[PDB]
């Protein structure tokens, strides 16, 4: 069962058969105990990450399949083992950051979330540093500024859920940081990119979750300029 | 052995408690 998924994920499947099995896998990972998830383990993770990389790296079912993986990832990581095992990967943090394509906003939402939750993790470390480095890594791959995908998601046309998502990741990248000069440096690089013009707009919006992330962004911004 | 770990983190983010 755990083992047949892996076998199937290593079998060269494509398109709807891939989608369908990923969907199946998603429920499996969601409904099953943590022992089944270890059974699926790093070998299972690695095969999801392998297909993900192939989809990221190529260009009808691509977006959906990338998304369904990102969904499978959420489930795998809904326990300690899965969190540890993702963070043990060479490339998995990076393949999440690469899932933040403003053109596919709901997978971006799901990927931004999981990155934000890594950032606020009690153990490991500064996982925010690890996420930034991955964003750096991605920026020169795609030849864009590193915080640009995030500012693209705060654009006026996009869904409130995405807006919330991006601002929430900004907040997860900054809050956990111990250095003031790092924090203000990040804040400042974002404002250079056009964040100040967007906050004006975001601050009009009717949403409680949006109001919450703006409150966090503002209050920490105040206290930092006050400290400095 | 307990699930819903990610689920705890997503909720602390969403409300604002995480920050901190």
């Amino acid at each position: 069962s755990a083992m047949m998924y892996i076998q199937e994920l290593r079998s060269g499947l494509r398109d709807m058969h891939l989608l369908s099995c990923l969907e199946s896998l998603r429920v499996s990972l969601n409904n099953n105990p943590v022992s089944w998830v270890q059974t699926f383990g790093a070998e299972g993770l690695a095969s999801l990450l392998d297909i993900l990389k192939r989809l990221h790296d190529e260009k009808n079912y691509d977006s959906r399949n990338q998304h369904e993986i990102i969904r499978c990832l959420k489930a795998f990581m809904n326990n300690k083992f899965g969190i540890k095992t993702m963070l043990e990967t060479e490339e998995g943090i990076l393949l999440l950051v690469r899932a933040m394509d403003p053109a596919v906003p709901n997978m971006m939402i799901d990927a931004a979330k999981l990155l934000s939750a890594l950032c606020i993790l009690p153990q490991p470390e500064d996982m925010n540093e690890r996420v930034l480095e991955a964003m750096t890594e991605r920026a020169e791959m795609d030849e864009v500024e590193r915080f640009q995908p995030l500012l693209d998601g705060l654009k006026s046309g996009t869904s409130i859920a995405l807006k919330v998502g991006c601002l929430q990741l900004i907040n997860a990248l900054i809050t956990p940081a111990e250095e003031l000069d790092f924090r203000v440096h990040i804040r400042s690089e974002l404002m250079r990119l056009g964040l100040h013009q967007v906050l004006q707009e975001l601050r009009e919006i009717e949403n409680e979750d949006m109001k919450v992330q703006l409150c966090v962004f503002d209050e920490q911004g105040d206290e930092d300029f006050f400290d400095l | 052995d307990e699930t819903g770990v990610m689920d705890s983190l997503l909720e602390a983010l969403q409300s604002g408690a995480a920050f901190r």
